[PDB]
Parts: C-alpha cells; sequence; structure tokens
RNA sequence: AAUUGAAGAGUUUGAUCAUGGCUCAGAUUGAACGCUGGCGGCAGGCCUAACACAUGCAAGUCGAACGGUAACAGGAAGAAGCUUGCUUCUUUGCUGACGAGUGGCGGACGGGUGAGUAAUGUCUGGGAAACUGCCUGAUGGAGGGGGAUAACUACUGGAAACGGUAGCUAAUACCGCAUAACGUCGCAAGACCAAAGAGGGGGACCUUCGGGCCUCUUGCCAUCGGAUGUGCCCAGAUGGGAUUAGCUAGUAGGUGGGGUAACGGCUCACCUAGGCGACGAUCCCUAGCUGGUCUGAGAGGAUGACCAGCCACACUGGAACUGAGACACGGUCCAGACUCCUACGGGAGGCAGCAGUGGGGAAUAUUGCACAAUGGGCGCAAGCCUGAUGCAGCCAUGCCGCGUGUAUGAAGAAGGCCUUCGGGUUGUAAAGUACUUUCAGCGGGGAGGAAGGGAGUAAAGUUAAUACCUUUGCUCAUUGACGUUACCCGCAGAAGAAGCACCGGCUAACUCCGUGCCAGCAGCCGCGGUAAUACGGAGGGUGCAAGCGUUAAUCGGAAUUACUGGGCGUAAAGCGCACGCAGGCGGUUUGUUAAGUCAGAUGUGAAAUCCCCGGGCUCAACCUGGGAACUGCAUCUGAUACUGGCAA
C-alpha cells in the first residue's frame, strides 16, 4: 500500500520539494536535491511530451502518497463530478482526511499526519476514523483524541504548521487540537506549481 | 423409489381402477344411445338419453369428467336424435 | 371495430378458403431505404365473392381453421 | 394463494427487505406482482425504516390476499393513521 | 440535476506522398500459468465430459379425518416393592403421546442444467373460444342408508426384494338414495346432478353417564363471482449458407360426426384442388430467448456466468396414470444402455439437488453449521420438515479499504557500483537518536440482526353466559447458527508483514563487465562477428505494488465492411459487349386517398441494472429511498407538404 522507501528521491526526480521530510529544515539542500536522482542522475532528459505528461501527475501523486489505483479512480471520480475535471481531482484530493489532518498542521509531513489517522487518534464530528482516504467535507470538525493529545509529535507539528503559509479554508484551535473544514478548497488556495490538464491529458487518451 | 410417498403410487392406482370401470360404464351408456340413433329408433334413442343422461351428470359431479364434458354429450345426442327421431 | 387491415385478394380459387396480400412500406433498420414487406393472410369469406384482385376490408377473429383467423368485413372495387 | 411477504435484498449481515405481493409459491426473491413497501431492520434511530404503501396492501388483502406472521407484525408497529 | 461527448504511435522508401496490411498505447475477464504473497469487507468459483457416480443429506406433515397400541411416559380398580408414602409389575390405550397402517394436504413448489429447439421458443404488441388447488365476495345446502378394506389375527412361500390363503374392522376411503337452482341439456314443456364430519367450552332438564342439548370454531356440497395461475390464436421481430430453388396427401380449404377445459385438420369421412416459396420456401449448418453484460463519443461490435423473467430437459427412447395442476428431477409402466446386491432361484438403482468421488482439463472449493432470520410444505395450535435459505470453510479470482511503520538523523560511515582517480552514486538510505502501535498476537468488556411465540391477567367481539374461541393491551420468564460477532478497553514491542516487470525506438528509466551471427533476445521495427544502454550478470534507474508479469479472450483505436463513415483510369476493384424479365427509381397539373410520413392523446415498455440527488455500513467497495431513462411497441384522433394508391 504505503510507498515506504526512501523520500527524498522523491522530490529530486521530480524537480521540486514535496514535503515528505516535511520536518524542521526547510529549502532542502541538507539531501542533495535535483542534480543525481541517480548514477546518471545529472545528465539532462530531452524528455517527450509523454515524459513531462508522466511526471506531474506522478508528481502529485508522491505529494499525497497515493498509489495509482485510488488515484485512478480520483482522477475517475472527478471527470463524473460535475465542472472542470482537472480541478474535482484536486479538490477531492484535499478532502481526504490525512490530508486535512496535516494540513491543520497536527502532523509535521502528510505521512506523519496519516500514521495518526491509521492509529485512531483522530476523530471527524466526534468519533474515530482510522482510514487515511476518509473524505472531509464542508463542517466537518477533526480533532486528536485525548488519548495521545498534546504528545510529541503533534506539538512540534503543530508548531512550525504556523511556518506555513497556513491554509484559509479551514480553522485550526491548538488548544483543544480541532479544526474545521469551512469549505471545499477553491482552485486558487494551493498549487501554481501543478498542472492539472497535464494529468488531465494523461488519463484522457 | 423408497421415499414416503411409494404410498402415493399405491394411492393413484386405487383411484386408477375406480375410475377406469365407471369411466366405462359410463361410456358403455354413451354408446347405447349412439347404437339407436344409427339404428333408427326414436324410442330407444330417448330411453338411452335419459338414462345416459344422469350417469353423465353424475360422474362430473364426482368430478372424472368435468361439467362442460357432460353437456356436449347431451347436446350432440339431443341434436342427433330428433334429426329424424 | 377493433382494429382492421385492408389488401387485394390474390387467391380466390379456393371454396372459402380467401388469401389476401397487405403491403406495407418500412424503414430498412439499418439503411433507411423504405421497402416494401408484405403479408399475407388467410381470411374467411362465406358465399365466396370477394374475387382475384378484389380489395378488401379485413378483421381478425377466433381460430377457423389451422391457418384461418381472420374474416372479412366488407369488399371495395372489382374488375380490377 | 397470493400472499404479501418480505423479499430480502439486503447484503451479508445486513439485511434490508423489499416487502412485495406475489404468487405465494414463488420463490422468495423471484416473481412479484408488485412492490408495496420495505422495511429495513437495521434502519436505526435516525430516520427512516419501514415505509409501507398501506393503501395498496389492504386492498389485495381484501382483493384476497393473505400476510406474513412478520409483515402483519410491521403494521401494528407501523400503528397504521399516526 | 439525470448518456452535456470523440487524440494517436511503430513499420514498405535513400528519401517522399499516397495506397495497405501487420503492430502498440485503452478498457474488459467466471480466467490459467511463472514469480511472489500480510490483514480485512463485498462478491465470484467445472467455461471442459447433458461424462460416470460410492456414501450422508435435498419432502414431508396432520392423533383436532380413522381402527388404533409397539416404543417411553405417566398414571389405575387392583396385585404390592415395602425403608407406611419415597414406591415395584401384572396389567389396563385410561391419556401425554406415537412405530406401522387407512385417510387429507403437499411430493407439478422451492432447487439443478441448457441437451433439444431458428419456432408447440423468446421478445413487442394484441386477440377469443377456456380451465383454474389452496385464499377470498355472495347465496343455499348440509338428509337418510349400504356394501367394503389396510392395519390386524391364523396358517404360509422366499437369501432378499417382496409375497399367498383365509378370516376380521374405523373413518373426512368408497357407493346408492333422497333433496335439485340463480347449475347442466332443452326454443319450451320438461329432464337430469352433491355432500362429511372433527374439535373447544358449557345452564337448568334428563339420558343406556358414552352423550343428548346449548354454544361458537373449523372442515364438506352446490352455483355465480373475484384474485392468482395456466391453455389457446394473431401480427412483427428474433442467427448463417443458393457450392440448397422449388416444397407440400391431412397437405390447403369446405361440409358432417367425433373429440378437448376450450377455438381449431385436433381427429375422421366425404367434397373442393388447394397451401407454401426468390420479401428466401424446402434442405443443410449452428443456437435456448430476454432483461441485460462488456466495449464504443455515438452508430455500432461482441456477448447471454453470477441476479430476475420466459422456455426446455431430469440416464436414453417411448407412454400414459393420478391429480386443480405432470405426461411428473429424488412417481408408475415398456424398451434400451449401464451399474449394484444374490444363498443363484431372483431382486434393485440414476447427483444436470447439497457436499463428495473417478474421469476429462491450463483450471474451478467443505462429504461443515443452523432453521436464529426471510421464505415454502403440513398442522387450530404449539410444532415438524426445508443442502430453499441464512451462515461458516477453501482459492489474491476479482473489486474496495488498510497495513508492512513516523519523525529525526552527514561531510554523507562501511560495502557495492561508476570514475577521466579529483571525485560521483546508492543516500536520509543504513546505523544512531527520539516517537507512534492501526493490523496480526494476548487479555477484558460488549450492540444489532428478535419479530414472535409461552404462561398468565385485563378489556372488548360473541353466546345462557362472566366458558370457549378471536381480537387488542398488561405484566412476567423466554428464544442467535453466524460467534473467540461487529464495535469498545487494556497489554507488549517497530516488534509478525515486499515482491514482480521493465529501462534500444514505439515507451517512463544507463552504465560497466561477460559473450562475440555463439549463447541468446524479440508485441512491431529489429538486437548478437571485440567498446552490446537490445544477449547474460551486476550497480543504478523507471513503472507497479500484495500483487507483478506471461498466455488466452471481446471491443477499442480500425474511416481496416465506410448506415452514421470509404472506395474502383495508373495502387485491391467496372461483367468483353449488348437486349431485357423481376426488382429499384421515375418529368409535369388537378382532384381524391391517407398506407408511408408528421402531430397529439392513451396504454404499455417487470423488477434489478445504467445514470442524477440523496440516505446507511469508520471510508470505500457494498447496501438503500426517490427520480430520471427505458431512444420501443400498440390503439384512437387528427394534420396532407413529401412518398405510395386511385382518377383524369
Ligand atoms: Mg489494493
Ligand atoms: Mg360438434
Ligand atoms: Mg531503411
Ligand atoms: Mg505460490
Ligand atoms: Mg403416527
Ligand atoms: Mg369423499
Ligand atoms: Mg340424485
Ligand atoms: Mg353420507
Ligand atoms: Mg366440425
Ligand atoms: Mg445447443
Ligand atoms: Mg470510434
Ligand atoms: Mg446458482
Ligand atoms: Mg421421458
Ligand atoms: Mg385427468
Ligand atoms: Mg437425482
Ligand atoms: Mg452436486
Ligand atoms: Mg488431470
Ligand atoms: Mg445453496
Ligand atoms: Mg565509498
Ligand atoms: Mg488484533
Ligand atoms: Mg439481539
Ligand atoms: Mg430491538
Ligand atoms: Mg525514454
Ligand atoms: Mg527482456
Ligand atoms: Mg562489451
Ligand atoms: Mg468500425
Ligand atoms: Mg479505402
Ligand atoms: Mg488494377
Ligand atoms: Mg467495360
Ligand atoms: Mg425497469
Ligand atoms: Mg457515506
Ligand atoms: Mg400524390
Amino acid at each position: 500500500a504505503r510507498y515506504l522507501g526512501p523520500k527524498l528521491k522523491l522530490s529530486r526526480r521530480e524537480g521540486t520539494d514535496l514535503f515528505l521530510k516535511s520536518g524542521v529544515r526547510a529549502i532542502d539542500t541538507k539531501c542533495k536535491i535535483e542534480q543525481a536522482p541517480g548514477q546518471h542522475g545529472a545528465r539532462k532528459p530531452r524528455l517527450s511530451d509523454y515524459g513531462v505528461q508522466l511526471r506531474e501527475k506522478q508528481k502529485v501523486r508522491r505529494i499525497y502518497g497515493v498509489l495509482e489505483r485510488q488515484f485512478r479512480n480520483y482522477y475517475k471520480e472527478a471527470a463524473r463530478l460535475k465542472g472542470n475535471t482537472g480541478e474535482n481531482l484536486l479538490a477531492l484530493l484535499e478532502g481526504r482526511l490525512d490530508n486535512v489532518v496535516y494540513r491543520m498542521g497536527f502532523g509535521a509531513t502528510r505521512a506523519e499526519a496519516r500514521q495518526l489517522v491509521s492509529h485512531k487518534a483522530i476523530m471527524v464530528n466526534g468519533r474515530v476514523v482510522n482510514i487515511a482516504s476518509y473524505q472531509v467535507s464542508p463542517n466537518d470538525v477533526v480533532s486528536i483524541r485525548e488519548k495521545a493529545k498534546k504528545q510529541s509529535r503533534v506539538k512540534a507539528a503543530l508548531e512550525l504548521a504556523e511556518q506555513r503559509e497556513k491554509p484559509t479554508w479551514l480553522e485550526v484551535d491548538a488548544g483543544k487540537m480541532e479544526g474545521t473544514f469551512k469549505r471545499k478548497p477553491e482552485r486558487s488556495d494551493l498549487s501554481a506549481d501543478i498542472n492539472e490538464h497535464l494529468i488531465v491529458e494523461l488519463y484522457s487518451k | 423409489n423408497i421415499k414416503s410417498a411409494k404410498k402415493r403410487a399405491i394411492q393413484s392406482e386405487k383411484a386408477r381402477k375406480h375410475n377406469a370401470s365407471r369411466r366405462s360404464m359410463m361410456r358403455t351408456f354413451i354408446k347405447k344411445v349412439y347404437a339407436a340413433i344409427e339404428a333408427g329408433d326414436k324410442a330407444a334413442a330417448q330411453k338411452a338419453f335419459n338414462e345416459m343422461q344422469p350417469i353423465v351428470d353424475r360422474q362430473a359431479a364426482k368430478g372424472l369428467i368435468h361439467k362442460n364434458k357432460a353437456a356436449r354429450h347431451k347436446a350432440n345426442l339431443t341434436a342427433q336424435i330428433n334429426k329424424l327421431a | 371495430k377493433i382494429r382492421t387491415l385492408q389488401g387485394r385478394v390474390v387467391s380466390d380459387k379456393m371454396e372459402k378458403s380467401i388469401v389476401v396480400a397487405i403491403e406495407r412500406f418500412v424503414k430498412h433498420p439499418i439503411y433507411g431505404k423504405f421497402i416494401k414487406r408484405t403479408t399475407k393472410l388467410h381470411v374467411h369469406d362465406e358465399n365466396n365473392e370477394c374475387g382475384i384482385g378484389d380489395v378488401v376490408e379485413i378483421r381478425e377473429c377466433r381460430p377457423l381453421s389451422k391457418t384461418k383467423s381472420w374474416t372479412l368485413v366488407r369488399v371495395v372495387e372489382k374488375a380490377v | 394463494m397470493v400472499t404479501i411477504r418480505l423479499a430480502r435484498h439486503g447484503a451479508k449481515k445486513r439485511p434490508f427487505y423489499q416487502v412485495v405481493v406475489a404468487d405465494s409459491r414463488n420463490a422468495r426473491n423471484g416473481r412479484f406482482i408488485e412492490r408495496v413497501g420495505f422495511f429495513n431492520p437495521i434502519a436505526s434511530e435516525k430516520e427512516e425504516g419501514t415505509r409501507l404503501d398501506l393503501d395498496r396492501i389492504a386492498h389485495w388483502v381484501g382483493q384476497g390476499a393473505t400476510i406474513s406472521d412478520r409483515v402483519a407484525a410491521l403494521i401494528k408497529e407501523v400503528n397504521k393513521a399516526a
């Protein structure tokens, strides 16, 4: 299921930071990003349109820690749901609990924020939801369970969570360690450096 | 074949003979009628009809000939006799 | 009435064993062109009168003969 | 004789019945004449769980039909009017 | 709101444009195989031999129809075990019950499989000539007799299967007889037909103490109804082939008898000489049909597992009997093929029910659990039965979810790999440090699927009635196969949990070494003869991930059968030429027709499925409310430009 291997290796090949070591340090280095994902990593890949089309979606995928199966389905869904396929894709992708967990800053990385979910230490509108892909929706309210509340990770987590741009469509707390999904993130939130209609094209032929 | 209602096999046979006899006695008395008709006798014809009448209606009720079956008989016969009888 | 067809005779020459044609037109379910799908029907007429080539009106009844479930209702034209 | 009974279109361990009028001799979840309700035995306190077209039912019942032990039960439970 | 949705690439050439086939990206699968493999939820699981089958189980139930006791249970005048209330056997069917037997209902349902069938089928839509158990509306019946028989007893034949004789007995078995209309025959007058009782409780009254009698309940007969089921008839549609063009004697029709529940060449006798067919008969080949399924932008193409509907079959061929229904899957009869038992004389049996076996195959599961639920049979009931069904087991077959850890961690260790020896890479990867513990493990807790039935009691509907019964509340004790259920809590330790294909181009991913037209690769092009990114190993990388690849298979791209949507001068393609039947098409005007065509209305188009908006399982798959859609068909009414007919 979960990728599980070296995390930075990805960011290097995908050419950008993917916040998989999300924790302490910033603007990598302390890594080596770029000039050698492997033994010939330096060499410029004068790569095809298929190549780029492949890597964008791959990028978005290495980002949320999702495998082909689920991702392919996300697309399938977006496409169904009214209005612009490429956007709904991203919408769906964000409605992911584990993501809404990390986004609210309860976890350093998206992974950590996910392990949190898996370990019944999170609760939508009250009851525990231990499955990563649980779809969060408007007005929903996620909160760390008292049982393991203010524990090592989540302190630091909620900490450098403000170091980050800090979202908009939601409302943290940090005391009650709860947060409210106010609205389905607009297109304009997030992204810029992610180019949907490519990963649309990809899954479109 | 070994299964309770082997019984039914023996039952159905009781019935089989039962109906066989009357079913026969019926159509005998029925013949009797066509006999006189083919002969020319108008009297024996009515005679036969009036004895076969009850036994048809009769069997019908008990139910080895069922209703409309009877009717026809009275019907065809009646028509016949008073064609030249 | 309850429904009824017409169509030219095509064969009178048998003791009430009258047979009637019934041309139609139909869309070919695949190439659009309209084409002629004929239907012949064994129809009863008593006292034989409908004649070869007469147009005639026809209604659907209970089984007369094996083959016959229609009777005529009227006639229309003759001496073709 | 035609009867009203629970055809069972649930799902393993989560039954959900289609109550239906039919020829009593037909398969449980088979040929029926009309649907005349449904009965979710999980339903739960939430909301819906025993919609029941009383109008047709008791017209078939008058029409001649008869009723399951477990259907009539839903009726003297549905109360009838309130 | 609810079909508002379409991509191209490689390869003939030195090169080019065209023509054209091959090939690839996609989706889908009841799949197999190689490698690998942790958990769960829903599902799926002989596609082959309609091959053959050991064993268990798949249909019984009713003592409130009947004579009844042989089992085990109480009890009993009475005979006693005797430790004078604890109770032993003789017996007695006295009653709770109940083997066997008669009887009623069910064994025509549920479940299995597509062999046969190109039309006794299916689908769409219609019609007239019919029956229809149980259930239900109405209206009357429900009299009075008779002769039987199984069981049983005696004798008695067989290895068994199963019998023979003679008695002997009950009924809701059976048969007369009465009665006989709003039934059947009949224009009428008339004539003619039925049945069955069993139970619950109960005031006097009284009885041969068995009951009468009162009372309800239930069963029985007839007639007309309903409802469901079924039979029938019509038209259209439902595969291929002309290297099949003629087919047909009950054949087509008429008349009369017979016949069926019914119309009917259904049958017969006679009469007519008909009937079918190039709009495809006949013959051959293949085949269950549908809802739908997969695919496709659509049109289409392909398909008919799992769910539902219809049909057909039940070892093979044939037949009927019983019955409301059968020409009967676990019924009978005949023939056959085959197998088993045998004491040798004779007997028995049919898994295409569940599980299981042999066999065949690339390949398809346990000889499990339970009637707790839903549903079916019987029964007043309680119940009993139910391999239907609910569940469990097996298999990554699939779909969906989840896990196999999270952070931190550098001059970046060692090792490997490359290196122009400067360094690069594996790589934040490892180690190390903090942290979390879902899942599996262990331990505790603990929903729902349960409604109902049982005693009571209450009130009411009844009646002589406060009995009974039915009804509706009240309490009380209860009912779960799944089950170590879901879900909840604690516990320990990152602890038990990653593999497969690929990296020449198409196509995301490159180096070295080995090999040297060998070994070998190869979907297509093409790689291999000394620097091989194409062979094999390695390091690295890309893609997937409890799956990964290979093979097989349908559609796609393929506008490559072109209706949508193509071609024929030189690329495949104009018959050597003409005449012309059928067939197709046909200038122009008016009238009429209204079949095509168009309009509207109505009915119909099963549910499921698909889709839209919702709701329910922690999400999801899955389940589910409601719409939408079923682009079709049919009847009626219209409109008359265009087409068809008619007329001039
Ligand atoms: Mg998965
Ligand atoms: Mg006649
Ligand atoms: Mg070349
Ligand atoms: Mg293995
Ligand atoms: Mg008994
Ligand atoms: Mg009787
Ligand atoms: Mg009488
Ligand atoms: Mg009597
Ligand atoms: Mg006749
Ligand atoms: Mg076949
Ligand atoms: Mg296309
Ligand atoms: Mg099945
Ligand atoms: Mg047979
Ligand atoms: Mg019969
Ligand atoms: Mg069998
Ligand atoms: Mg089996
Ligand atoms: Mg084998
Ligand atoms: Mg089963
Ligand atoms: Mg080194
Ligand atoms: Mg556990
Ligand atoms: Mg419970
Ligand atoms: Mg409850
Ligand atoms: Mg490349
Ligand atoms: Mg290879
Ligand atoms: Mg070399
Ligand atoms: Mg095509
Ligand atoms: Mg062409
Ligand atoms: Mg040429
Ligand atoms: Mg020429
Ligand atoms: Mg539908
Ligand atoms: Mg939900
Ligand atoms: Mg005209």
